[PDB]
């Protein structure tokens, strides 16, 4: 019964042809907290009905509605609850982060930066190892829109994930501060920055490092040497 | 609505053509939201908020022109000088923008030549792409169609401009398109502007800060060829003797003990430009054989510098066997 209730709720929603209207704003807002109320619960057929149904409403509706979306979507994001939700959000929401204007770039600059900030420090290693192919997407699309102190706050962030025991976290943590540096606003200087970082956490090197720091520092410089060239 | 940049492209060309053949602009009825929705865009290109602005900018100002025809010129010129003035490197902001404004301003009365002051001196400043130089190849022809004395008198302009930049080395000149572009500009040029051969050696027998670096070789030497062209072909060879008779031209410019510091950190003119001439083709031989070839210079650095030395060779044969330049031959058969 509740999958077919997300089911007509797809059908519902999409065969309406009433679009930029306020009643369907509104019924899209209440059925989307809706949708991903329904990739929540715990059976291999209520998430993947409602993951393929949650793909079928959002790329039926790229066209028209794009900003009442990732208004919602933000919403369901700042939320920073369960694991699954937050995961397969962000997966979408970092696939359609290219979709939006340099117009509203900022407040959604603005508005990321904390949330990266709060699933930077999730210990789930799922989470991570999809915060794997967000950060690229995110600081790719939004990336050139930030300015220096921010760029050092949320770098400092993810360097302080390198010191884990877990290796996707790790490795998750370097890949973000290296595509973090690819696009930032002046490459090069973040690239000196990350270099006097990261040569500071190995200074002398006759000392005792925690030698999972030591792996981790080396796969951020396994990520740091194509880009110096 | 989007943010692919090749519909945009698309959409401004289609409006193009519309706006060619004739139709009204009632696409538009009311208001002008698209016009004002695109000189948004140049602000946000402007501050530098934009990711692909390399592929859109050209059709951006040909569509403006082509609209205007019917928004001054003025405006237009404005923004491509907000766009110079303030932003990002010039190949692909400033130069793509110049090109459909040069090309339809002088191919297709007081305003008119006041623009032309005012885009003849931005391109002026920025001489130094040689893409500029293609844009002022069309000036000049353009010019030379309709008189003669502002043909001579901006081509003397811009020689005295661009002369000094090759003595310095601050001429773009690393590819073999630049040299292409380079000698069809002195070629297009006027003749009384190149006629007293002062500033074209004093031009030429110029030494490098340093030749450690392989790009100031590369652009010195692509200097010398792009004048040594011009006195070939321009001038003949007594002129260039007796003129190198009068100032002190030293054969001892670039000696060896010149060249190897540069790399560690009774005369006749036959004897110096002989001399300048064969120990060119010494720096360029001792380079290309004694150096690496992905540790010091590139691949395409490798194979313009290759054929910097296939051209002075070709010169040094049209000297040799032309029969015009006479005592050269007899120097060099003496000094080789």
């Amino acid at each position: 019964d509740r999958v077919n209730h997300c089911l007509t709720i797809c059908e519902n929603i999409v065969a309406q042809s009433v679009r930029n209207s306020p009643e369907f704003q509104k019924l899209l807002g209440i059925a989307m907290e809706l949708f991903l109320l329904c990739s929540d619960d715990a059976e291999s057929d209520v998430r993947m009905v409602a993951d393929e149904c949650l793909n079928k409403v959002i790329k039926a509706l790229m066209d028209s509605n794009l900003p009442r979306l990732q208004l919602e979507l933000y919403k369901e994001i700042k939320k920073n609850g369960a694991p699954r939700s937050l995961r397969a959000a962000l997966w979408r929401f970092a696939e359609l982060a290219h979709l939006v204007r340099p117009q509203k770039c900022r407040p959604y600059l603005v508005n990321l930066l904390p949330c990266l900030t709060r699933t930077s420090k999730r210990p789930e290693e799922s989470v991570q190892e999809t915060l794997a192919a967000a950060v690229p997407k995110i600081m790719a699309s939004f990336g050139n829109f930030a300015n220096d102190n921010e760029i050092k706050v949320l770098l400092k962030a993810f360097i302080a994930n390198l010191k884990s025991s877990s290796p996707t976290i790790r490795r998750t943590a370097a890949g973000s501060a290296v595509s973090i540096c690819q696009h930032s606003r002046r490459t090069q200087y973040f690239y000196s920055w990350l270099l006097n970082v990261l040569l500071g956490l190995l200074v002398p090197v006759e000392d005792e490092h925690s030698t999972l720091l030591i792996l981790g520092v080396l796969l951020t410089l396994r990520y740091l040497v194509p880009l110096l060239q | 609505t989007t943010t692919c940049v090749q519909l945009q492209k698309q959409v401004l060309d289609l409006l193009a053509q519309l706006v060619q053949l004739r139709v009204n602009y009632c696409l538009l009825d009311s208001d002008q939201v698209f016009i004002g929705f695109v000189l948004k865009q140049f602000e946000y290109i402007e501050v530098g908020q934009f990711r692909e602005s390399e592929a859109i900018i050209p059709n951006i100002f040909f569509f403006l022109v082509l609209l205007s025809y019917e928004i001054g010129i003025p405006k237009i010129i404005q923004l491509c000088d907000g766009i110079m003035a303030s932003g990002r490197k010039a190949v692909t902001h400033a130069i793509p923008a110049l090109q459909p404004i040069v090309h339809d301003l002088f191919v297709l009365g007081k305003e008119l030549e006041t623009q032309k002051e005012v885009v003849v001196s931005m391109l002026l400043r920025l001489i130094q792409y040689h893409q500029v130089l293609e844009m002022f190849i069309l000036v000049l022809q353009q010019c030379h169609k309709e008189n003669e004395d502002k043909w001579k008198r901006l081509s003397r302009q811009i020689a005295d401009i661009i002369l000094p930049m090759l003595a310095k080395q601050q001429m773009h000149i690393d590819s073999h398109e630049a040299l292409g572009v380079l000698n069809t500009l002195f070629e297009i040029l006027a003749p009384s502007s190149l006629r007293p051969v002062d500033m074209l050696l004093r031009s030429m027998f110029v030494t490098p800060n340093t030749m450690a670096s392989v790009s100031t070789v590369q652009l010195w030497i692509s200097g010398i060829l792009a004048i040594l062209r011009v006195l070939i072909s321009q001038s003949t060879e007594d002129i260039v003797l007796s003129r190198i008779q009068e100032l002190s031209f030293s054969p001892y410019l670039i000696s060896c003990t010149v060249i190897n510091r540069l790399r560690d950190g009774k005369n006749l003119p036959e004897e110096t430009f002989s001399r300048f001439l064969l120990q060119l083709v010494g720096i360029l031989l001792e380079d290309i054989v004694t150096k690496q070839l992905k540790v010091e210079m590139s691949e395409q650095q490798h194979t313009f510098y290759c054929q910097e030395l296939g051209t002075l060779l070709m010169c040094l044969i049209h000297i040799f066997k032309s029969g015009m330049f006479r005592r050269i031959t007899a120097a060099a058969t003496r000094l080789f």
